[PDB]
């Protein structure tokens, strides 16, 4: 299960973040900037590994804006790295060209995919098109 | 000692930068970024830094830091007038101290650089002096540099002969939470603006109390200035011998002499101000605002600072006069008033509602501040006695000067 | 910017 | 791009070449590397407008310890260049060639700085005056050579104020650097005509004229008190530096002065209202006067003693001089001004910063400590605070008052009730220690000292090191006092301490107090519950010698990092 | 007029004490 | 009411962070105005715009009881709303989430299957110790429905439940009985997921799940062969992530069994070399097979397999591939310990590597396949690297040495010899804590001190600014001072030791500004100790236990007292109570 997800920019700023563990808010705002500090002082050749207090927080930015998780040592490491790639995807498809700025002002939009998709930490859809189909039906819902 | 002089930005990017020595390579200045953040983020932040056997002792400007690289040991002192000096001397030149400026105006501030300072040791710090060799829109310098008179430029001619002063009051006060006043000091600032023709020898005379002693006249209304610092123009040796305040007055607005005195006199304002802050439910104000000063007097826009709660939403205010408005920018009670005579007496009621779930974390007592300016008010009773404007030429001058009272640290702590 | 360029670019 | 910049640039139109130089100045202040194009801009040097003289000097002295080997086509230029009849010319160009770090151009440029040494132009001396300090600086042996100082020695007893405080500051520079060997020192006639030139001097020429003073040591009251009269002007400078300056020399000159005179009276009473004054500096000039005040507070406390009110911290003061306000009221801190310090500290406390909530407690100890007639008063504030429920504040009060019993224990068993019960839940290794401390020294007025050891002794074994041993100390003085209530307690506390505690100190403490108790419980009385002897208090006043010395390192990073310039120095 | 009081002509010298 | 965008192009305008915070203050004080006339149209808009300011670093404590006001209303927008600020600003420390119990329970069976989802996925994300146990009862009846968008929700709560609760798994064990048959990947994979979850939290319900695997081996074989598909189909993988929770269900199941190994072997066996591992998810999916196989009774075959594909991947340039390797040999490091000494030398050279990532791995695999044949060869390699170590890594690496060699140091006196080279290199990277440990492994070896007293004699003299190193080497000199100086009763010979710079080194060190208070105490104690084991320096400590009587800190004070009542009036009773203290493991 993902302990924590956070979506942060390049240059510091996060545009998203959900954590399925029930942490302080200052303690949760400190270890938000550690996450944001030790990935911003990180090479592009450093696996988008890091184990932060036992946890292997893997980070894959496939834009200026970058992404971090919290996995626990007891799962694989590529299953995370792929469903970020699916979780990327699937924002892409119902977004359209979904870019930085698309992600401020559709904070929303985000928050409700990562939560029909993921819940707990753990995957609640396998597949890539059903999910879409659940939003889509939820959104016209009004 | 300053190694090399450099203009930050807020985003980390050095506007500019000028080696003075070279004793220190230029790419020290990406540690300084890394470093203010870790002191910022731990308390442990201050203006003079130190990147190992480097220090970056440097001040925060309106949009930018400028730092200065050293490595020897330098005077930090030194280093911030002439930082000080720097900034003086762009304002003078540019209207506004932005990133908008630094990047237009390179090509008169890279000049401006260059002959300020020379060798880590500044040269000139004249802005109108200055002038007159730099431009941005070059002949020989000006004699007045090469003479001893740096601060006046010779030849100047005016239709008239107008010098407008300006006796600026500055009432600063310190009242406790129990209602007593611990630093209650009054600093005076004589502030002239003089244009006149040539280079004329101002001779300020002013009832000192010192002045009044030495005289024999110890007995009238005397102004007891505690510290008086005079400008450069001022000779020291002549107010040192007997109190003789002779000098050459600039060609522009300077500040010639700063009085600075303790007041053990009643404050000119006392405000009366309760706290019905109930347990999460409601909140009273009952501020009540004496004016002890003069009825003679109008404290010609009076700002009463009051301090509400933070997170205080849908508030009501009961006052007697002027506009009272909360600002969420500020988060606190602006008691605006146009005009406060004196004697007058404001009383207010404010109510506001407060949040069911508490605070996270305190938020502090911020004190009440208020900004009363009265003008046409002294309140140290200094008056000016004369002023000897002498000219080789010989002109009949017609000095001017205004007294200006207002609140200067003028806070009162909270309960 | 670098804002504006897709996240994936499909 | 570049090409058409050295396109551009090489070309015989003014109006490009003068677009080109902007543009290449701009790339190298935007952050691009334009040195590769050093060797095009040579050509482009001898312009007759000073706008693209300028620019170009500027690159070249920025582009040439990067290309040391293409700045070999610039020394004709300076040479043509340091005989224009423009002064501003020759004095732009004597700073070029002094900037210009390379080995093999110094050495040639020796010529034009010794013809420009003997300027009439003012701004033309001091160019030179300059230059000759660069030049010593990047070569002290060629500027021997040259045989320059005696023309810098020869600049300071000449016309031009300005040209004069230039050389004596480039001549302190050079000594500053120097060995100590054929100092610049000179005789009463020197100083008196410095003195002269020291009213005509600017604002930044007035710190070079007070600086050599600085080194200057006086040997006659008559000399020094002189030199006091005609420094006593310059406490009236607007110039922050100007008056600080004016400060360290008449505290260095106070050391040959005589107190039995008048003068070192009237100096002290001439310097509290400087200090006043300079108190109400910048914000960022604030942390510099107060480390000025700790260092002059130590050698004379006799002429800020009546400045208190000024000491406060306003709510707008920085963190720097927030701090800073704490330790220079402690300095003041007197019996005469108790109460209101202790009203400051009461206010201080409702804060916020955490840090601080801790310097004002740490101050409020020490002011407690050095003055026993507050001793009451300081204990009521720490009692109040205490019921105030803070956190941090309760760590603080604990550690004030487990710092305060060991000085001033006689009477202070009156507070032991009140902190009997006083959230002992604190988990704080700085406060819980100090609190297991109290109890075991003072477990005479609490009846309940052997039941708030229980609470205490359920982790012992992995509470830590010093928390462990302060249980363990405390425990046996409650063994030694009441072994009735307490039997049981110690021979538990001597199992968990021998058997289960694997730490070596806290393991030979436990064999070493199992063995004492089972030697003879009676001697133990006399041996762990004795009288220690009057705790000697951690000065804070700097050693003599370090003070002297730092006496005249005065406005520089030695005084305001209270270190040795030494020390510091790489 | 000009806010903050109004302008007032300043003396040469203390006509008083010669 | 402001909209979403025109606040976020507001605090996009902000530059300064005085200024948006100022922005911020004003965006918040308009909201806190609407929310206290108990705004109902444009809630939604206050709620998006507070749930930014809080994101964007600003409190939202006040905007509490709107969000529990929203979650009961009838809007699907403002019930969207009020489940997004649940799921944000509530927590279960919030205390504030006890009243969303009944608006939960009412939302849990509307007859919409947005509102009802929502409400699952918020109790899912924000379950609490005492919401599970009101809520349980409802969440069972969701889960026997036939809803498939309703079933993966109805896992995840349960699964959520149980990790919250582990007592109140017995009542999911009648529920997800004969739910291994979903055609849908997504219920399927929530089943897999609440079955392993289930399997790990107690082992009762193992017998009881170890009966299906069959069915999930038949289910696995399936997917693997419907290796095409639109959905759930991606880089050539179909259901990466149902294979992966199958391959984590076979590693966790029969890993202390034959037949539930044996059961899943031809399925390991098909999948260890019928997968394309071009893209990552077959990388993945062929470390998953790896490490069930590991952790799982395997065929010998398999175990081969396993490791070729190990040492194939080892050479692998990719650093998630590399990190993944090193992992599965970390793992891998008891079982198949023979095996794993193949790559040593590829171990050594991922200590070199320029990954912080690749370094640890590489590190921690070299410290956990030290054996007590290799520890020897692998001391000088250890040393290097922590000569040559990073600044986080030298402490670690002190630390790793000191563990090998307590484990399985070949000697004492080489173990003796690399723990004070260590010391003499770590510095201040040793951890305080490891002290002890180097204190009791001293006083338990009684064989080696001469020598081990001389090192130390030698090595503190130099330097005393380490503290670990200080610390050791006041306690070696207090334990056995009478066996460093031999015969130093009276004037001897020029030696090592002359009983007087001892006594100089401990007072430099007590009265030494490098103390953190615990050197100065061990510093005393050994002092103390010297009055009867040294008896050439006698009468000299007193004096300075005497002066030493007033310092600041109370417990060395207190200390100072004892000695020097102790010297002045237990004279005689000193060496009564100065035996060595007794040796345990």
């Amino acid at each position: 299960m993902i302990h924590f997800i956070l979506l942060f920019s390049r240059q510091g700023k996060l545009r998203l973040q959900k954590w399925y563990i029930t942490l302080p808010d200052k303690e949760r705002k400190k270890i938000t900037r550690e996450i944001v500090q030790i990935i911003l002082s990180r090479g592009h050749r450093t696996s988008s590994f890091v184990d932060w207090k036992e946890l292997k927080l893997v980070y894959k930015r496939y834009a200026s804006l970058y992404f971090c998780c919290a996995i626990e040592n007891q799962d694989n490491e590529l299953l995370t790295l792929e469903i970020v790639h699916r979780y990327v995807e699937l924002l892409d498809k119902y977004f359209g060209n979904v870019c930085e700025l698309d992600i401020i002002f559709n904070f929303e939009k985000a928050y409700f995919i990562l939560d029909e998709f993921i819940i707990g930490g753990e995957i609640q859809e396998t597949s890539k098109k059903i999910a879409v189909k659940a939003i889509e039906d939820s959104d016209m819902l009004q | 000692s300053a190694s090399a002089v450099y203009v930050l930005d807020l985003k980390g990017k050095v506007l500019i930068c000028r080696n003075y020595r070279g004793d220190v390579d230029m790419s020290e200045v990406e540690h300084f970024m890394p470093i203010l953040m870790e002191k910022e983020e731990e308390g442990m932040l201050s203006p003079i830094l130190a990147h190992g056997g480097v220090r970056f002792m440097w001040i925060k400007h309106n949009n930018l830091y400028l730092v200065a690289t050293s490595k020897k040991n330098a005077c930090v002192s030194l280093v911030f007038s002439f930082l000080y000096k720097v900034v003086q001397v762009f304002s003078e030149y540019f209207k506004e101290l932005e990133e908008e400026s630094i990047r237009d105006n390179f090509v008169i501030i890279y000049e401006l650089l260059d002959e300020l300072m020379d060798f880590g040791y500044p040269q000139t710090t004249d802005s109108k002096i200055l002038q007159e060799y730099i431009t941005q829109e070059a002949p020989r310098p000006p004699a007045t540099v090469t003479n001893a008179v740096s601060w006046r430029s010779e030849g100047i001619k005016y239709r008239k002969n107008e010098v407008f002063l300006d006796v600026i009051e500055a009432v600063n006060l310190l009242v406790s939470a129990n209602g007593n006043v611990l630093r209650s000091e009054i600093v005076g600032s004589i502030k002239m603006r003089v244009f006149l023709s040539g280079m004329p020898e101002l001779r300020l005379g002013l009832n000192d109390k010192v002045l009044f002693d030495n005289t024999g006249r110890g007995k009238s209304k005397s102004v007891e200035l505690e510290d008086v610092k005079f400008h450069q123009c001022v000779r020291l040796s002549r107010f040192e011998n007997d109190r003789t305040i002779s000098f050459i007055p600039p060609d522009g607005e300077f500040e010639l002499m700063s009085y600075r005195l303790n007041t053990h006199v009643k404050p000119l304002i006392w405000i009366e101000s309760v706290i019905e802050k109930h347990s999460h439910s409601r909140i009273e104000y009952m501020v009540k605002a004496k004016s002890q000063f003069k009825r003679r007097s109008t404290a010609n826009n009076v700002e009463i600072h009051i301090p509400v709660p933070n997170d205080a939403d849908s508030p009501k205010f009961k006052t007697t006069v002027g506009s009272v408005k909360w600002v969420p920018e500020n988060s606190e009670i602006v008691w605006s008033v146009k005009s406060f005579p004196g004697g007058k007496e404001y009383l207010m009621r404010a109510h506001f509602g407060l949040p069911s779930v508490e605070a996270e974390d305190k938020e502090g007592k911020p004190p009440i501040s208020v900004k009363f300016e009265i003008p046409y008010f002294t309140t140290s009773g200094i008056q000016v006695r004369y002023l000897k404007i002498i000219e080789k030429s010989g002109y009949q001058a017609l000095p001017w000067v205004r007294y200006i009272t207002q609140n200067g640290d003028y806070q009162l702590r909270t309960q | 910017k670098g804002e504006n360029t897709s996240l994936l670019h499909p | 791009e570049i090409f058409e910049l050295k396109a551009e640039l090489n070309s015989d139109k003014k109006e490009k070449k003068k677009e080109a130089v902007k543009k290449v100045i701009a790339s190298m202040t935007v952050g691009k590397d334009v040195s590769a194009l050093f060797p095009d801009v040579v050509n482009c040097m001898q312009t007759d407008n000073l706008e693209l003289k300028k620019l170009v000097y500027l690159y070249l002295m920025n582009y040439a310890k990067s290309q040391p080997d293409m700045a070999i086509m610039a020394v004709n230029t300076f040479v043509k260049d340091c005989e224009d009849p423009n002064p501003l010319i020759r004095a732009l160009a004597v700073r070029t060639m002094g900037c210009i770090r390379v080995d093999k151009i110094t050495e040639y440029l020796c010529e034009p700085l010794r013809k420009c040494l003997k300027d009439e132009d003012p701004y033309v001396r001091k160019t030179a005056a300059v230059c000759v300090a660069k030049l010593h600086d990047i070569n002290a042996q060629l500027v021997e050579d040259q045989g320059f100082l005696d023309t810098l020695k020869d600049l300071i007893s000449d016309s031009n104020p300005m040209v004069v405080a230039n050389a004596v500051a480039a001549l302190s520079e050079i000594a500053e650097s120097h060995p100590s060997s054929n100092l610049l020192d000179l005789n009463p006639q020197s100083i008196n005509k410095l003195l002269t030139a020291l009213n005509e001097c600017t604002e930044w020429g007035q710190i070079f004229i007070l600086d050599c003073l600085a080194n200057y040591m006086p040997k006659d009251d008559r000399e020094a008190q002189s030199i006091c009269e005609r420094v006593t002007p310059r406490l009236s400078h607007a110039n922050s530096a100007v008056v600080l300056s004016a400060v360290k020399v008449l505290m260095k000159f106070m050391e040959m002065l005589s107190k039995d005179l008048d003068y070192y009276g009237t100096l002290l009473k001439k310097l509290a209202p400087p200090l006043v004054t300079l108190l109400s500096a910048e914000p960022e000039l604030q942390y510099v006067a107060l480390r000025n005040i700790n260092l002059i507070v130590q050698k004379r406390p006799e002429i800020l003693k009546h400045e208190m009110k000024v000491f406060f911290v306003k709510y707008n003061d920085p963190i720097y001089v927030k701090l800073e306000k704490l330790d220079i009221m402690i300095r003041l801190a007197s019996q005469a001004n108790i109460a209101q310090v202790l009203a400051e500290l009461r206010e201080y406390a409702t804060e916020v910063d955490v840090d601080f909530v801790r310097k004002a407690v740490r101050a409020i100890g020490r002011c407690a400590i050095k003055v026993e007639q507050s001793a009451e008063r300081c204990v009521s504030t720490l009692l109040d605070l205490i019921q105030t429920k803070v956190n941090y504040v309760v760590q603080e009060a604990i550690v004030v008052i487990k710092d305060i019993f060991r000085k001033y224990p006689n009477k202070y068993e009156s507070v032991i009730a009140t902190l009997c019960e006083n959230l002992d839940s604190l988990d704080e290794p700085e406060a819980r220690a100090a609190m297991i401390w109290i109890v075991g020294e003072y477990a005479e007025r609490i009846d309940n000292a052997d039941e708030l050891l229980e609470s205490f002794l359920e982790g012992f074994h992995d509470k830590s090191t010093q928390v462990q041993l302060q249980l363990l100390t405390a425990i046996v003085k409650l063994f030694l006092k009441k072994p009735t209530e307490t039997q049981e307690l110690v021979q538990q506390v001597l199992s968990l301490a021998t058997q289960d505690s694997d730490n070596p100190d806290l393991r030979d403490r436990g064999y070493i107090y199992w063995r004492l108790l089972s030697t003879d419980p009676v001697a133990a009385k006399e041996v762990v519950l004795a009288e220690k002897p009057l705790i000697s208090e951690e000065t804070d006043l700097i050693e003599p010698t370090l003070l002297d010395e730092l006496i005249c390192y005065i406005g520089t990073l030695a005084s305001v990092y209270h270190k040795p310039p030494s020390a510091f120095v790489e | 007029d000009r806010k903050g009081g109004s302008y007032s002509q300043a003396a040469g010298s203390d006509s008083a004490q010669s | 009411p402001i909209r979403l965008r025109e606040l976020i192009r507001t605090i996009r305008t902000a530059r300064t962070q005085a200024e948006e915070r100022e922005m911020i203050q004003k965006e918040c004080a308009a909201i806190r105005s609407s929310f206290r006339e108990e705004d109902n149209t444009y809630r939604c808009r206050n709620v998006a715009k507070l749930l930014y300011m809080h994101m964007l670093g600003y409190p939202a404590h006040f905007g509490q009881l709107e969000c529990l006001k929203l979650i009961a209303s009838q809007k699907f927008t403002d019930k969207r709303i009020g489940y997004l600020g649940a799921m944000l600003l509530l927590d279960e420390r919030q205390d504030v989430h006890l009243l969303m119990t009944n608006c939960i329970k009412n939302d849990l069976n509307h007859s919409t299957q947005f509102v009802q989802g929502l409400a699952l996925c918020t109790l899912g994300c924000m379950g609490s110790s005492e919401m599970c146990r009101d809520l349980a009862g409802e969440v069972e009846k969701l889960l026997k429905t036939s809803n498939s968008y309703l079933r993966k929700k109805a896992a995840l709560c349960a699964v959520h439940v149980i990790r919250k609760v582990p007592e109140l798994m017995e009542m999911f064990l009648p529920a997800t009985k004969n739910l291994l048959n979903e055609k849908n990947h997504g219920v399927l994979h929530t089943s897999v997921v609440l079955l392993t979850e289930m399997c790990e939290r107690s082992p009762d319900m193992l017998a009881h799940f170890r009966k299906l695997v069959p069915q999930l081996v038949r289910i696995l074989k399936n997917l693997i062969m419907s290796g095409y598909s639109p959905e759930h189909d991606v880089s050539g993988i179909s259901d990466p992530f149902l294979q992966v929770r199958i391959l984590r269900l076979l590693r966790i199941l029969g890993r202390n069994d034959d037949d539930s190994s044996e059961a899943m072997n031809d399925i390991l066996a098909q999948v260890a070399t019928n997968t394309e591992t071009s893209k990552n998810v077959g990388n993945a999916i062929l470390y998953e097979t790896v490490l069930t196989i590991m952790d799982i009774k395997s065929e010998s075959g398999l175990r081969v397999l396993a490791i070729n594909i190990l040492g194939r991947f080892l050479l692998n340039n990719d650093k998630n591939i590399r990190y993944v390797a090193l992992t599965s040999l970390l793992k891998t490091v008891q079982t198949d310990h023979n095996a794993v000494q193949r790559h040593r030398s590829t171990i050594v050279d991922c200590l070199k590597d320029l990954d912080v990532s690749i370094k640890r791995r590489a590190m921690e695999l070299s410290f956990a396949l030290v054996n007590g044949n290799n520890i020897r060869g692998m001391m000088k390699e250890l040393l290097y690297f922590l000569d040559s170590c990073e600044p986080e890594f030298k402490a670690d690496c002190a630390s790793g040495i000191f563990l090998a060699a307590e484990k399985y140091a070949p000697s004492k006196r080489w173990h003796i010899d690399t723990i004070m080279r260590v010391l003499t290199t770590a510095g201040s990277y040793v951890r305080d804590d490891a002290v002890p440990n180097l204190i009791q492994l001293i006083t338990n070896s009684v064989e080696m001190h001469a020598y081990t007293v001389q090192r130390l004699y030698k090595a503190i003299l130099g330097d005393y600014s380490q503290q670990p190193l200080v610390q050791v080497a006041a306690w070696c000199i207090g334990e056995y001072g009478d066996l460093l100086v031999s015969g130093q009763c009276e004037e001897e010979e020029p030696i090592q030791v002359t009983e007087d710079e001892v006594l100089d080194i401990l007072e430099s060190v007590l009265i030494s500004n490098m103390s953190t208070s615990v050197t100065r105490g061990y510093a005393l104690t050994a002092i103390m100790k010297l009055s009867t084991r040294f008896t050439c320096t006698v009468n000299r400590i007193k004096k300075v236990v005497s002066i030493y009587g007033s310092s600041i800190d109370v417990e060395l004070q207190q200390r100072a007292v004892e000695y020097n009542a102790l010297f002045k009036k237990y004279d005689h009773m000193r060496s009564a109570l100065l035996e060595r203290m007794p040796v345990m493991e």
